Order: structure tokens, then C-alpha cells, then sequence
DNA sequence: GGGGTTTTGGGG
DNA sequence: GGGGTTTTG
DNA sequence: GGGGTTTTGGGG
């Protein structure tokens, strides 16, 4: 197999070219009719990446690859931006100006990815290690073989992608449009913007609160099996996207079945400027806060720090397989997102109680002091979109007598029947938490088959 | 100012518990909708969503009447108007029913609709399930939210909290974490359904009869 | 045998 | 090919 | 022609 530089690919001989390119750009596999599967993607290499540069704005100059086929599974699912592709028997023409690749997959053509990173987004995603740097970690067919001399081309585009994703944007400014101009396009768009905020609206969906580099956030739905990489904090482009009219309560975006959302490789110098230059918003929320009914969910808390790397555990493994799960087993402490429905006790004077480290007794201090220390004792019953159906709530506790959530509230704990200041505060979460669309991102430790809240906060 | 005549009507039916007679009168006037599909599934929309229209068994003899040279099976990018229909909620299974959410349904009942056939509609964006709108499934959910509230608001009291012996000087106590759950309501089964909404009930024609009663 | 493809009848 | 399916998340 | 396959020389 020989391969040639994108550039320098012939447009005349019309015969069967092979090559190694970087992904830009990529749709989703989509059907188009009842036999045809399409994916098509844009690619850039040593030879060809950038525009001509004086009045080109620092434009990317990029080739486009279309892979056709007849099942989806014979086609590439690209996750993230700057990983490499290899591709046998592809055709090369010009399409209104610029270099178009063909490859019928579903007849002699081929294709595998490679990861640019030391992991794919996949094996990200699981943790797994990669068999080797010269390891496809997806292509087409049954097999794929890397002959020796292949190497050295790998290693030098891998090389080459980084250098090229660090110098430059790569997703240059014309490749897609601004969230605050969304709404003055005719059909559909690109985007590139920062995850703010990964809501689970049900068992297969995803609600991602997106904002850009203009400041405008927008809410898309983002099914969990399409997209699985999608994590707060990272910067994305999404592949054709809609303004939608009909959204009036929240600015959304309408994505396609062949729409596709990006992530980019660590070395990406715009996805690192973006990471920063994004700054968490909440004017939503707050906005939110002062209507009766909010189609906007607002997550009231955040947990400590030291585990915002912890991964979050639904109630439905919480309460019905905690106990039967090897892994949920060996856990002690997870981390959870739910919506409180109700809490105990109804009276909010009742949520700090006296208690007697001694007796291991609590009381009320409707009598005064003479109870002991002031803790709080509130359990709250809660349900998520894992449960969201069944005709179950779950209790999740706050019982602050040992330091766990003493902090919950931002309270400290208080006789709640003499301290106007603190019961009001405490009253008027109460109402939030119960609220419609109000949702808690606690970290909970295990207890004697009982969950407590710790290191979690309002804010 | 809400564009999409189906995301306005269908919302306020939920909004007002299922209740389609306290939807607004200005809202119930006829419908000009282009039919997306006419089979297996009949999807109409709106320019924005499509929905799926519930014909009774009136309503298609009428037409057939009105329309003999009309099968209502090929009526696919044709254009109709229904001049008498309802709505109404049912619980459905929506690993089914893919124009529901949550196991509900807001149904389309129509009782007249005439074919204005050869009518060209104006271009609009391509149609999308809508049941599958955030707002609209965030409003399905705002109704089971508020019913769900209800319900345990009722069921649970007595403030049975969990002694506070059991967390504290836990060293030597284990414990099952189904202790943790407990019933929302009365409900029968696993899946909560204390609704106060009374759930319609109106016989209508499953799209594969009328396909045989037109070609057997 | 049968696709895609063009070899348009015939290799290994 | 910058796109339009579905044993319809 | 050349895959994967088995048809192992020959269809459309
Ligand atoms: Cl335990
Ligand atoms: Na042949
Ligand atoms: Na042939
Ligand atoms: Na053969
Ligand atoms: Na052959």
C-alpha cells in the first residue's frame, strides 16, 4: 500500500488512492435511504491545512472525505477532533473547488481510526489502556493490518497533529457561528462552545447548557448512547445545528440525526483558550428563581472539590442494587444527582435538634438548650430520572452530629424556634428544593444502610 | 408568542390537568396541517412538530363519504383540515408509543378533516416529534412532578425520620439500603399513577384497519 | 453465487 | 457531498 | 479484476 499526501493525491488518474489524515470535521453516520449509510468528514494533513494566508484570516484549508455503505456499523463514529484516520481505495475528484475523497466502503474501500492521544475518546470513557500506538481503535471490515513502514507515518502525523493543534484554531471562525447570532441564520449552523452543565433529563437523554465564546447559553438535547463523551467543563463543536422558534422559555438548538457533537485533543490550542476564556453562568438560574414555575433546571448545589473527579451513581443502583453490586459494594462514598420532593420534618423549626453525644439521642428545643449540641437532622426523600417512573422516593439524610453536611445550608446549625435570621434562610431553601426543576448534585457517604450528605453545598 | 399551534395546544391541555375545556376558545378553531405521513404511522405538523392524529370511526366514513376518490392512506405530503377535533390525555407505554413521554399522551381526536388536495404549503423546518421538544418534555415533567408531590405530600406523615442512633456509632451496624425507600403513594403497582386528571376515553381506529377498509 | 463494477467472460 | 432514516431515544 | 467464498467455472 502507498501512501500519498493530500495535496499532492492525482485528480486525473480516477484510480483507487490510499492516505493518513487528521479529522477536522465530522458528521454522524446517517441513512439516506433504504440501503444507503453516509458519513462525511473534513481532513487535513502536512500538505494541506491552512488557506492562504495574508488575506485568508487564518482560514483551515481542509479535503473532504465521504465514506458510503450499507449498514451504519461499517462507517466511523468520530468523537473528538484531531484524531487520525487511515483510508484504502478512496477516490479523489473536485468538488466545486476543492478536493473531494469517495470511498465505497460497501464495495473495496476501508477505513481505520487512530488515536492522536494516548487514549480514545472511548477508552477515555472506560478507562482502558490502548493495545499499542500503532493500534487502530476503530475501522472498518474485519481486519486491519499496519505494516512496519507505516509506522513512521503514524508516529510523524500524530507528531504533526499536535504541532498543528496547538499553533493554530484548526475550527477556524468561519466554521461556525456565534450563539448570540444564531437566530439571523437561515438553516442550520455550526457552534463551538464550553459545557456548563450535563443535566439527565431522562434514561436516554442528556440536556447540555452550552455557552460560547460570545456569552449566550443555549440548551441542546444530546442523547446519552450517541454522545457519551460529553463532560462539563470541556469545550465541543457541534455539526449542524437549528436555532429553534418554538423554544420560548430557554434558548435550545435542534440537532439532526446526522448532526454531531466534537470534543478536541488535549494539544488543542482553541479548546485550551476556550476552557478558559468561559466562565461558568448562572444569570439563568437566578432569573429562574423568581418564577413560579421554571422550565429551566437549576442545580442548587456543588460538591467539594476533591470530588469533582468522583463519578455519580443514580438512586436506582443506590437503593436497589447497592447491596447485591460487587462494585457498589466497595464504595463507601459516590456522588449523586437528584430532585427533593419532599422533607422531613414538615416544620423547618424542627430541622435543628438537640443532641446528647452520650445518649445518642436527639430532642426538640422547643423547650430550649436543654437538649445538647444543635445539629441538624433533616432527611430528605428524593427520586431521579433512573427512577423517575417507579412509585418509589428515596431517603437520602443530612445528619450533621458528626460534621457530615454541617455546611449544607450555609447555616450553621441553630435553635430554629429563637433564631428568626436562621429559620427564614433554611424556610426559603425548603421551598427551593421542593421546587419544580430544582435538582441537588451531592456526594454521600454509606451508614448502616443509610446514605448521608458531605461535602455538598447551596449556592 | 408561541408558533407552533400543536406546542401551544398540547401544553396548555397538560398545563391544565388534561382538562380541554379549559384550554383556551380561542384555540380551538380549525386546524390547517400538512401531512408528513400517511403510513404505517399518520404524522401531521404544524410547521414545527408533527402529532399524531386519532381518527374515529365517524370521521373516516364521513370523509370516505365526502371523498370517494380519496384513500386517506395516500394522503402523504398532501395537505387536510380538521374542522372538528378534541383533546385529551391517556397513559400510554411510551417504550412504545413514540409520540408520548413519560407514559403519557396527549391525543388528537379528530371528527372532520377535508382533504384540500393539490395545496401547496408554504417551505417550513423539518418537522420534529414533539414529544421529544425539551420544553414540552419539561412541561410533561413539570405535570408528574406536581402530581408526584401531591401524592407523597399525602401518602407520607408521621415524620418518620430515621432514628439518629442508627448513623451515629454506626461501627458495628450494618444495614440494607432498600430501607432507604419508600411508597410515593397508594398506587397498585410499581409505577406511580396517582393522577387526578380523569384519563379520556374515546374509541378511535388503528391506522391498520382503515388501510385494509381501503385495500384489503 | 452474487455486489460492485465494467472485467461485460473469466483467476486463484 | 452542508446531509433527512427509523422494526421512530 | 479482484473479495470472500466454495461457486472451484460462469450471471446480470
Ligand atoms: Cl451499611
Ligand atoms: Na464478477
Ligand atoms: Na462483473
Ligand atoms: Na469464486
Ligand atoms: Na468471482
Amino acid at each position: 500500500y502507498e501512501y500519498v499526501e493530500l495535496a499532492k493525491a492525482s485528480l486525473t488518474s480516477a484510480q483507487p488512492q490510499h492516505f493518513y489524515a487528521v479529522v477536522i470535521d465530522a458528521t454522524f453516520p446517517y441513512k439516506t435511504n433504504q440501503e444507503r449509510y453516509i458519513c462525511s468528514l473534513k481532513i487535513v494533513d502536512p500538505t494541506l491545512y491552512l488557506k492562504q494566508q495574508k488575506g485568508a484570516g487564518d482560514a483551515s484549508d481542509y479535503a473532504t472525505l465521504v465514506l458510503y455503505a450499507k449498514r451504519f456499523e461499517d462507517l466511523p463514529i468520530i468523537h473528538r477532533a484531531g484524531d487520525i484516520i487511515r483510508v484504502h481505495r478512496a477516490t479523489l475528484r473536485l468538488y466545486n473547488g476543492q478536493r473531494q475523497f469517495n470511498a465505497n466502503v460497501f464495495y473495496s474501500s476501508s477505513w481505520a481510526l487512530f488515536s492522536t492521544d494516548k487514549r480514545s475518546v472511548t477508552q477515555e470513557i472506560n478507562n482502558q489502556d490502548a493495545v499499542s500506538d500503532t493500534t487502530p481503535f476503530s475501522f472498518s471490515s474485519k481486519h486491519a493490518t499496519i505494516e512496519k513502514n507505516e509506522i513512521s507515518i503514524l508516529q510523524n502525523l500524530r507528531k504533526w497533529a499536535n504541532q498543528y493543534f496547538s499553533s493554530y484554531s484548526v475550527i477556524s471562525s468561519d466554521m461556525y457561528t456565534a450563539l448570540n447570532k444564531a437566530q439571523a441564520q437561515k438553516g442550520d449552523f455550526d457552534v463551538v462552545a464550553k459545557i456548563l452543565q450535563v443535566h439527565e433529563l431522562d434514561e436516554y437523554t442528556n440536556e447540555l447548557k452550552l455557552k460560547d465564546a460570545s456569552g449566550q447559553v443555549f440548551y441542546t438535547l444530546s442523547l446519552k448512547l450517541k454522545f457519551p463523551h460529553v463532560r462539563t467543563g470541556e469545550v465541543v463543536r457541534i455539526r449542524s445545528a437549528t436555532y429553534d422558534e418554538t423554544s420560548t422559555q430557554k434558548k435550545v438548538l435542534i440537532l439532526s440525526h446526522y448532526s454531531n457533537i466534537i470534543t478536541f485533543i488535549q494539544s488543542s490550542k482553541l479548546a485550551k483558550e476556550l476552557r478558559a476564556k468561559i466562565q461558568d453562568d448562572h444569570s439563568v438560574e437566578v432569573a429562574s428563581l423568581k418564577k413560579n414555575v421554571s422550565l429551566n433546571a437549576v442545580v442548587l448545589t456543588e460538591v467539594d472539590k476533591k470530588h469533582a473527579a468522583l463519578p455519580s451513581t443514580s438512586l436506582q443502583d443506590l437503593f436497589h442494587h447497592a447491596d447485591s453490586d460487587k462494585e457498589l459494594q466497595a464504595q463507601d462514598t459516590f456522588r449523586t444527582q437528584f430532585y427533593v420532593t419532599k422533607i422531613e420534618p414538615s416544620d423547618v423549626k424542627e430541622w435543628v435538634k438537640g443532641y446528647d453525644r452520650k445518649t445518642k439521642k436527639s430532642s426538640s428545643l422547643k423547650g430550649a438548650s436543654g437538649k445538647g449540641d444543635n445539629i441538624f437532622q433533616v432527611q430528605f426523600l428524593v427520586k431521579d430520572a433512573s427512577t423517575q417512573l417507579n412509585n418509589n422516593t428515596y431517603r437520602v439524610l443530612l445528619y450533621t452530629q458528626d460534621g457530615l453536611g454541617a455546611n449544607f445550608f450555609n447555616v450553621k446549625a441553630d435553635n430554629l424556634h429563637k433564631n428568626a435570621d436562621a429559620r427564614k434562610k433554611l424556610e426559603d431553601s425548603a421551598e427551593l428544593l421542593t421546587k419544580f426543576n430544582s435538582y441537588v448534585d451531592a456526594v454521600v457517604e454509606r451508614r448502616n444502610g443509610f446514605y448521608l450528605i458531605k461535602d455538598t453545598k447551596l449556592i | 408568542q408561541q408558533q407552533s399551534a400543536f406546542k401551544q395546544l398540547y401544553t396548555e391541555l397538560f398545563n391544565n390537568e388534561g382538562d380541554f375545556s379549559k384550554v383556551s376558545s380561542n384555540l380551538k378553531k380549525p386546524l390547517k396541517c400538512y401531512v408528513k405521513e400517511s403510513y404505517p404511522h399518520f404524522l401531521v405538523t404544524d410547521g414545527y412538530f408533527f402529532v399524531a392524529p386519532y381518527f374515529t370511526k365517524e370521521a373516516v366514513n364521513e370523509f370516505h363519504a365526502k371523498f370517494p376518490n380519496v384513500n386517506i392512506v395516500d394522503l402523504t405530503d398532501k395537505v387536510i383540515v380538521i374542522n372538528n377535533w378534541s383533546l385529551e390525555l391517556r397513559r400510554v407505554n411510551s417504550a412504545e408509543v413514540f409520540t408520548s413521554y413519560a407514559n403519557l399522551e396527549a391525543r388528537l381526536i379528530v371528527h372532520s378533516f377535508k382533504p384540500n388536495l393539490q395545496e401547496r404549503l408554504n417551505p417550513t423546518r423539518y418537522p420534529v416529534n414533539l414529544f421529544r421538544d425539551d420544553e414540552f418534555k419539561t412541561t410533561i415533567q413539570h405535570f408528574r412532578h406536581t402530581a408526584l408531590q401531591a401524592a407523597i405530600n399525602k401518602t407520607v406523615k408521621g415524620d418518620n425520620l430515621v432514628d439518629i442512633s442508627k448513623v451515629a456509632d454506626a461501627a458495628g451496624k450494618k444495614g440494607k439500603v432498600d430501607a432507604g425507600i419508600v411508597k410515593a403513594s397508594a398506587s397498585k403497582g410499581d409505577e406511580f399513577s396517582d393522577f387526578s386528571f380523569k384519563e379520556g376515553n374515546t374509541a378511535t381506529l388503528k391506522i391498520a384497519d382503515i388501510f385494509v377498509q381501503e385495500k384489503g
